[PDB]
């Protein structure tokens, strides 16, 4: 394991104040394909002047996404007091193919402070948190938005500086408004200008030390920082996971200024992310210093066929979602971004399934006594229960046996144990374990020549 | 030009005999269309062409400038790829392909080959050249 | 074959063109005319190759302390580094070594985007239950290996003094994994997914007590509300640990950096080889072709530059240049043949004479075997194209003649 | 009139282009489809020797064998209808001259 | 040793692992949708 | 509608835009053949 | 899908595409040998009226 520095000795977090309506903010920004929103430029390989169809992970044109601002905590002056958060610990969401997220959009436009929505200042970027994993369930209240096991959490800190990537456990703390103790209602992290974002000197660990309030961080098996310049321009991240670990994408790194992602990092997390949650960040500004933050949104990814335009330099620029309409379906199926007039067929709009019905026989089950009494026959003897018309459960008889070789041809296991058959014939007799391959197909000797032959 | 395929490909017979031997008659058979075709536009006696042909009626259009001057129109506003027949195999090298999809250097590629036609530009433009002066009379 | 059958004439097909023509309508006498042969090829003048160099893929973690259970198999990812199964292999005493989609030549030689290792204990004597036909419970709930990636399945043994392995107290694995549905009627097996972990992980101890333990976790709203359950069972420890190390290889996600290590020569560089066709092999990626210094297009990260009929055209080197890739290309071949004089010329439609009485370069590329004679014909039974035409001398060499 | 004539509008003029793009499209076949692996692990046949020994190799090559044989063939029966079309095309032609 | 053959098609799929069944998953409470359906072992999507 | 087997049917290149291609073309040209053969049948003048 | 896994369900549903890919080419091929006799047959109508 790996030592991510000493546990936090405050005996109390600091106090979150969840006022969603504050949040609830209309500031649209779907994806458009046409200007490339979204896209994770293909993987192993590069393209120079074409246009082609790609499949892989994407984003739908057109989707709204999921939209999140961090605000100013509250204050009084001079004195900053209670964070202010959205209620984003506890909108746990699936992760199913990963997501993209757009930061910044919204920089040096003026935007309003969340706390205070007569109060208006430019907009700075400001980059997500993330908290990710295998499982979730309730805190000690019953409020939700607990991860159990390790949890993967993308910690930006330094004020925007670094990100910050390690998979631990989190141990919620029992102290006052800490997710074990209290009045909890939602666990925070948060900065302090004033003290940790110096000209100079801005404090690495400012997140993480508040992090570090509400969780202490356990059997840690990694944590990699990486670089950001600062700088307000807009720019994609980006999550998936494979067998190879979970993928960190970025703009910033490859295509600042055109927003294609690339891969900058590749996490040693295995087990399965079904479940994310933004963790709410809040910035302890004195009252008088307020700004206001760049909203950031979440796409979900899928695995379509985009046609995208590499340009000379191999950027994408302008991609089509293939499946968006049937003027989309056109252009991908001529591989262009310009076809002639015409009228043209195209993919059948899809009646789906509004339900299902089933029908099953129901009854008496299939009937395994027999071979359960007396000596079983020899091989060349074999008894023969031939079940029809009946419910047949397979564990049943298999936990009745030591089963040393359970194998099966042109059926999967898990289909013979769940289809339904017209038939199911079972033939069963002595057998020594030391002759198991002489029931082979491909052998040739005295137990699949004389004695015993399968279907 | 890998032995273990071309040793998988002998199985399926003289498949390959039989891809060139009907190519090779569906390329004698244009051979044969653009001979007949010519030897019937082909006039017996005509007149020459003069600068000033069709007295009244303004036949500029059609004078050899040769090919006339519609002809060369046309040819300039239609979309042809270039194929290369006296050294394209060295264009496509030191220059290379002149697009995406390039199908005129994806022959030395791809294992296929583009053929020049039967007759040359200026035999073809004479043969209507003699028929425009063969019109009138 | 005579009517006696024995041999007394025969055509090498391989000789020149004029035999490919004989072979290909399987007759000493065919009809005169101009046909295509096969292409003269272009051949390697030798290779170029790039692999990465560099740091050795570690597996040491393997070797340090008790391996997991089946169903907690550890992984070791190796990417951009230099591989030696042979390293591992010797460390351990192997029972069983099998690969899958993959030759066994090929799996400790070839290049990969990664090399996925699985590592953990297992019995001997349930070797069958990782098959993949198998329907027992390590294939169902504890370990399965990827059905799209070619995979190998060592099954070995930990040597007396590999004393830095160290031993569980018993071999153990899930035998059930379902969950109950809110109704508490209906149970759902939970298969394991290749190259995954059972649900059931989670509430399965590292070791499983004794056989038969019985686990449940409530499950909340979100994970589908119900009940998660599992039973383990237990096989008696060996005297020496047996261990299962399941390896998975991807071809292609990225640059192939994974590559067994390799002695370099400076003639199987690029820039050393410009213009020549020559085998490449550059981080797994291999064809023939030739290469070309020319100005970078595509994305630099990404090395690989392909077209739009994903051929690889050109290439980022780590020597700092571009290059364009070109294929090798084959030069064009039509045999010019006229069976009255048993006599041919050959050729080599759009070539240049400069690849090839020497050859003569003509309107419709280099022909070697006509003499330009500055002659017109009416009459012309061999059609070169454009207004070209072959003419026999009658026997002598044909003749270039022009069609009037 | 006519010397403006050679345009969108022109049907003669846009046939023209039609008989230009369809030997273009009979030669796009043969370059577009040796990148397909028809069910094969790679288009190359070099990728599935040096992956491949010869039990599955042999599976392997025969897939691209099936699907290359598959494409000449359905070029050649194109070059037939094509060349066949054209020769009547051209018996059309002597009589209008 | 027990050796198991099924065949799928001689006769109705009677042979069945058991099912709870919804009041939900009836033909007759769903006429006129679009349903996948599961009858005896046949199975498909279509409307009743 | 299968998922699996579009991911196979991927394999074989741009299949299904060559057929729909060739069955567009196919069909403009009758459009085309007969827009040009009720052009000629039309009469420039007529009596009733 | 249903009764095989990923291996042999894969060649079962390959055996079906290759099928259906035939099936299509054969209708497209004769979807343009009609066509192209229908086109003639037109301007033989065309000259007969
Ligand atoms: C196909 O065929 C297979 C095999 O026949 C079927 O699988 C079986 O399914 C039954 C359930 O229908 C399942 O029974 C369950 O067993 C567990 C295990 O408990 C044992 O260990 C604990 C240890 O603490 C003991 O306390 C307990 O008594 C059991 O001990 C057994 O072994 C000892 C010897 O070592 C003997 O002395 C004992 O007599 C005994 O044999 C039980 O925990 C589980 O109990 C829950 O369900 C019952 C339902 O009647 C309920 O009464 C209990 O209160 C409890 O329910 C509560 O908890 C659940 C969550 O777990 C929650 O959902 C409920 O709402 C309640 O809050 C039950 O008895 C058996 O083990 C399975 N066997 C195998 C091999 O898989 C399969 O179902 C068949 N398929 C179909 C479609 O029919
Ligand atoms: C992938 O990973 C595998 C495994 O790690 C690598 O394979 C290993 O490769 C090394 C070489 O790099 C190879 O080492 C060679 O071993 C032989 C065997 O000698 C042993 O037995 C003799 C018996 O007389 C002993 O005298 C000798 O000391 C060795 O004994 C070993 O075991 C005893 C216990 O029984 C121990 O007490 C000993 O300490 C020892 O462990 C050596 O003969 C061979 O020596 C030659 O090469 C060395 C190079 O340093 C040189 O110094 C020697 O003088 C000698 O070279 C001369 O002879 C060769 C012809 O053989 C000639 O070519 C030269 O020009 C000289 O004239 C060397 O030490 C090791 O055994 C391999 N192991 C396995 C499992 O395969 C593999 O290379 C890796 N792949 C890549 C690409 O990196
Ligand atoms: C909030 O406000 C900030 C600035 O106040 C914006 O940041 C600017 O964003 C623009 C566009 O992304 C950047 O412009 C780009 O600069 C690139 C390099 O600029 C460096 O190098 C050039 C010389 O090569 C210098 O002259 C320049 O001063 C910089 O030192 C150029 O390479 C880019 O051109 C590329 O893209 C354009 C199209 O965008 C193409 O036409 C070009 O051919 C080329 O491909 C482009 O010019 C600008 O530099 C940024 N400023 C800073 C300080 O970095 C934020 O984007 C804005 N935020 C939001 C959300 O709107
Ligand atoms: C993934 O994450 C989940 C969730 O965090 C983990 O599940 C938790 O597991 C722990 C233990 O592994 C459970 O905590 C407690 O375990 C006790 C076990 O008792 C034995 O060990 C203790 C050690 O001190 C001895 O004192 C004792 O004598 C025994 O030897 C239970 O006894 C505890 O019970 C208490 O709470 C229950 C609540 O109903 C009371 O009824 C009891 O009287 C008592 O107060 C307790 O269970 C923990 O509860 C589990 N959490 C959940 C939510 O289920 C997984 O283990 C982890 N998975 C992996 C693989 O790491
Ligand atoms: C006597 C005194 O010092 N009063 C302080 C408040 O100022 C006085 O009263 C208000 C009505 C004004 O008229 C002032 O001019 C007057 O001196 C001081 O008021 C805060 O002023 C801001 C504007 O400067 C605004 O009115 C604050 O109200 C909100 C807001 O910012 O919009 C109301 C929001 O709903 C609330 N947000 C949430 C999530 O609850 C915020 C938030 O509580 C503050 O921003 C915390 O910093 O306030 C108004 O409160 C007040 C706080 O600065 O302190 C009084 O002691
Ligand atoms: C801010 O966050 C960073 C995370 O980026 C965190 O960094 C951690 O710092 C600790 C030290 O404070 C590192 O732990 C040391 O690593 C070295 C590596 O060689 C070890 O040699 C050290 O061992 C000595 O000290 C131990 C202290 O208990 C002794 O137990 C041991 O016997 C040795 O005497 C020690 O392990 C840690 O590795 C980094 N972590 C990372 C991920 O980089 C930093 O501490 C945080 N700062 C604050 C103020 O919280
Ligand atoms: N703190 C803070 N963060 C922000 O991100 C922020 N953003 C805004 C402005 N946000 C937005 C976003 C989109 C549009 C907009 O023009 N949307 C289009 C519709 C786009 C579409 O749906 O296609 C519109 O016409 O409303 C306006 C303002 C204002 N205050 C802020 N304040
Ligand atoms: C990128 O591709 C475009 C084609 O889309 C190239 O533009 C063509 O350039 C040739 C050069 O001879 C012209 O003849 C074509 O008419 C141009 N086509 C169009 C649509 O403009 C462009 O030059 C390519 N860029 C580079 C750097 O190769
Ligand atoms: C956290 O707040 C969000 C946003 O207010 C809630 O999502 C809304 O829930 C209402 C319930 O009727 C829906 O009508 C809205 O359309 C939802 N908004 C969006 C943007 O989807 C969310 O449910 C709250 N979550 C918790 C755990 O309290
Ligand atoms: C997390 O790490 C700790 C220490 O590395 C693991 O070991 C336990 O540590 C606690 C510390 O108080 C001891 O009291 C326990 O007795 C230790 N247990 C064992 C088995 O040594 C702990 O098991 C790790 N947890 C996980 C989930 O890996
Ligand atoms: C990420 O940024 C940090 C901060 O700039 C780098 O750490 C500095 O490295 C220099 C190297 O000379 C030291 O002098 C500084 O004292 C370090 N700063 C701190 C706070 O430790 C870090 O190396 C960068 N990481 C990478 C991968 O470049
Ligand atoms: C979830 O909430 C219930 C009641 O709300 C409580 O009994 C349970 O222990 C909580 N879970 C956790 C993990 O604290
Ligand atoms: C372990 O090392 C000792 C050292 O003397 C040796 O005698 C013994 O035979 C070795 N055992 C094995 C299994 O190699
Ligand atoms: C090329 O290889 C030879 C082999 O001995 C070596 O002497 C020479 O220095 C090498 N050249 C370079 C540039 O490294
Ligand atoms: C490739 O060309 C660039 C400029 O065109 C040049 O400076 C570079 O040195 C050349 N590289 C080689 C290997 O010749
Ligand atoms: C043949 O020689 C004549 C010289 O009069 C020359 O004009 C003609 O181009 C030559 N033909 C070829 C193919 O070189
Ligand atoms: C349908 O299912 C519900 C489930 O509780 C049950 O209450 C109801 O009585 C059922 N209806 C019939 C007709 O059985």
């Amino acid at each position: 394991t790996v030592d991510v520095g000493p546990d936090s000795v405050k005996s109390a977090c600091i106090e979150v104040d969840i006022q969603q309506t504050f949040f609830d903010k209309t500031w649209p920004r779907p994806i458009d394909v046409s200007k490339a929103d979204g896209i994770i430029y293909p993987q192993g390989r590069t393209y120079s002047n074409i246009t082609i169809t790609y499949q892989g992970l994407f984003p739908y044109q057109g989707d709204h996404g999921d939209m999140y601002v961090y605000s100013a905590g509250h204050a009084t002056g001079t004195t900053p007091q209670k964070l202010f958060v959205a209620n984003y610990s506890q909108d746990v969401k699936q992760f199913a193919n990963g997501f993209v997220v757009r930061i910044g959009a919204a920089a040096n436009s003026t935007g309003t402070v969340i706390i205070s929505p007569s109060t208006s200042a430019t907009i700075r970027k400001i980059y997500p948190a993330f908290m990710l994993g295998s499982s979730v369930g309730n805190f000690s209240d019953g409020k939700m938005g607990r991860f159990f096991n390790h949890t993967l959490v993308l910690l930006p800190d330094g004020c925007g500086t670094l990100l910050r990537a390690f998979y631990c456990i989190l141990e919620p703390r029992s102290g006052n408004h800490c997710p074990a103790g209290n009045s909890y209602t939602s666990f925070a992290t948060y900065h302090t200008p004033a003290t940790d974002c110096s000209d100079g000197n801005y404090n690495r660990n400012a997140s993480l030390n508040s992090f570090k309030e509400y969780f202490n961080l356990r059997n840690c098996t990694f944590m990699y920082t990486y670089n950001i310049t600062e700088d307000e321009i807009l720019e994609w991240f980006g999550i998936t996971q494979t067998a190879q670990g979970v993928h960190l994408f970025s703009s910033r790194y490859v295509d600042l200024y055109g927003g294609n992602m690339f891969q900058f990092a590749t996490l040693p997390v295995y087990d399965t992310i079904k479940y994310y949650s933004i963790i709410p960040h809040s910035i302890r500004s004195i009252q008088s210093d307020r700004k206001a933050w760049a909203a950031f949104y979440v796409y979900k990814l899928q695995p379509l066929t985009f046609l995208l335009d590499f340009s000379v330099d191999g950027y994408i620029r302008r991609a089509i979602d293939c499946g968006f309409n049937d003027l989309s379906q056109l252009h991908c199926s001529y591989e262009s971004f310009d076809v002639e007039s015409g009228v043209y067929s195209v993919s059948s709009f899809e009646a789906k399934p509004s339900g299902s019905v089933v029908e099953q026989a129901e009854g008496v089950e299939c009937d395994f006594s027999p071979l359960l009494s007396g000596t079983p026959p020899q091989v060349y003897n074999f008894k023969r229960l031939v079940f029809t018309n009946c419910n047949y459960n397979l564990t049943k008889l298999l936990s009745l046996f030591s089963v040393n070789d359970f194998t099966c041809s042109q059926i999967s296991p898990a289909a013979i144990a769940s289809n339904c058959y017209s038939s199911l014939i079972l033939d069963y007799f002595s057998y020594p374990l030391s002759m198991k391959s002489d029931l082979s197909v491909s052998s040739a000797g005295p137990i699949s020549q004389f004695n015993y032959k399968q279907s | 030009g890998f032995q273990k395929c071309e040793q998988l490909l002998r199985e399926y017979g003289q498949f390959c005999s039989k891809i060139n031997q009907a190519l090779h008659g569906a390329n004698l058979r244009q051979d044969d269309s653009v001979r007949n075709l010519f030897a019937s536009v082909k006039s017996s006696q005509s007149s020459p062409i003069i600068p000033g042909f069709g007295g009244d009626f303004n036949l500029t259009l059609l004078e050899p400038v040769a090919r006339s001057a519609i002809e060369d129109l046309l040819f300039d506003k239609v979309t042809i790829a270039d194929p290369g027949y006296m050294q394209g195999y060295d264009d496509c090298m030191q220059q290379g392909p002149a697009s995406a999809r390039d199908l005129i250097c994806a022959q030395y590629v791809a294992g296929y080959k583009v053929l020049p036609p039967l007759m040359d530009v200026n035999m073809e433009a004479a043969y209507t050249s003699s028929l425009l002066g063969s019109i009138a009379g | 074959f005579s009517v006696d059958g024995y041999i007394r004439r025969a055509i090498d097909c391989g000789f020149n063109d004029l035999s490919q023509l004989h072979c290909s309508y399987e007759s000493f006498d065919v009809e005169s005319g101009v046909y295509s042969v096969s292409s003269f090829e272009a051949k390697p003048s030798g290779s170029v190759v790039e692999q990465a160099e560099g740091v050795e893929c570690d597996f040491s973690p393997l070797l340090s302390g008790t391996p997991p259970q089946v169903y907690n198999f550890k992984r070791l990812v190796f990417t951009n580094c230099n591989y030696n199964l042979t390293k591992l292999l010797s460390l351990f005493s192997v029972n069983d070594f099998t690969c899958s989609q993959i030759s066994p030549a090929a799996i400790a030689s070839n290049c990969y985007s990664s090399l996925i290792l699985d590592y953990f204990s297992y019995p001997l004597s349930m070797k069958s239950d990782l098959s993949v036909s198998s329907a027992g419970p390590i294939s169902q709930f504890n370990y399965k290996q990827s059905f799209s990636n070619p995979t190998c399945l060592i099954l070995a043994t930990v040597p007396h003094n590999l004393t830095t392995i160290t031993k569980p107290l018993k071999y153990s694995y899930i035998n059930k994994c379902s969950r109950l549905l809110s109704d508490d009627r209906t149970e759902v097996p939970q298969l394991v997914n290749a190259n995954q972990y059972s649900p059931c992980v989670s509430i399965v101890p590292s070791t499983v007590w004794e056989d038969g333990d019985y686990y449940r976790k409530q499950l909340s709203p979100l994970e589908g509300g119900g009940w998660l359950v599992a039973s383990g069972s237990t096989v008696a420890m060996t005297e020496q640990l047996q261990m299962g190390f399941g390896i998975t290889v991807q071809y292609g996600t990225d640059t192939n950096s994974v590559c067994p290590k390799l002695e370099f020569a400076n003639d199987t560089k690029i820039a050393s080889q410009l213009g020549n066709c020559v085998e490449y092999s550059l981080y797994g990626v291999s064809g023939r072709g030739v290469f070309q210094n020319c100005t970078a297009v595509g994305v630099r990260q990404q090395r690989f530059v392909y077209d739009a009929y994903q051929n690889l055209v050109g290439y980022y080197s780590d020597d700092g240049n571009y290059y364009c890739l070109r294929a090798c290309v084959s030069v064009p071949v039509s045999v010019i043949y006229d069976k009255e004089t048993k006599t041919h010329a050959t050729l080599f439609g759009s070539v240049a004479c400069e690849h090839i009485y020497g050859p003569l370069q003509t309107p419709v590329g280099c022909v070697l075997g006509l003499v330009n004679s500055s002659l017109f014909v009416e009459d012309c039974k061999l059609p070169l194209g454009q207004s070209l035409c072959a003419l026999p001398d009658t026997p002598g060499e044909m003749r270039l003649a022009s069609i009037a | 009139a006519m010397q403006t004539g050679f345009t969108t509008t022109n049907e003669a003029f846009q046939k023209v282009q039609d008989a230009v793009n369809n030997n273009a499209q009979a030669l796009s076949k043969l370059a577009s489809e040796l990148s397909n692996t028809f069910g094969a692990i790679s288009a190359s046949i070099g990728d599935i020797i040096q992956r491949l020994d010869p039990p599955e190799q042999d599976a392997q090559i025969d897939r691209l064998i099936n699907g290359r044989l598959t494409t000449l063939n359905a070029f050649v029966a194109q070059q037939l209808v094509r060349s066949e079309s054209a020769a009547l095309s051209a018996q059309l032609a002597k009589d209008k001259v």
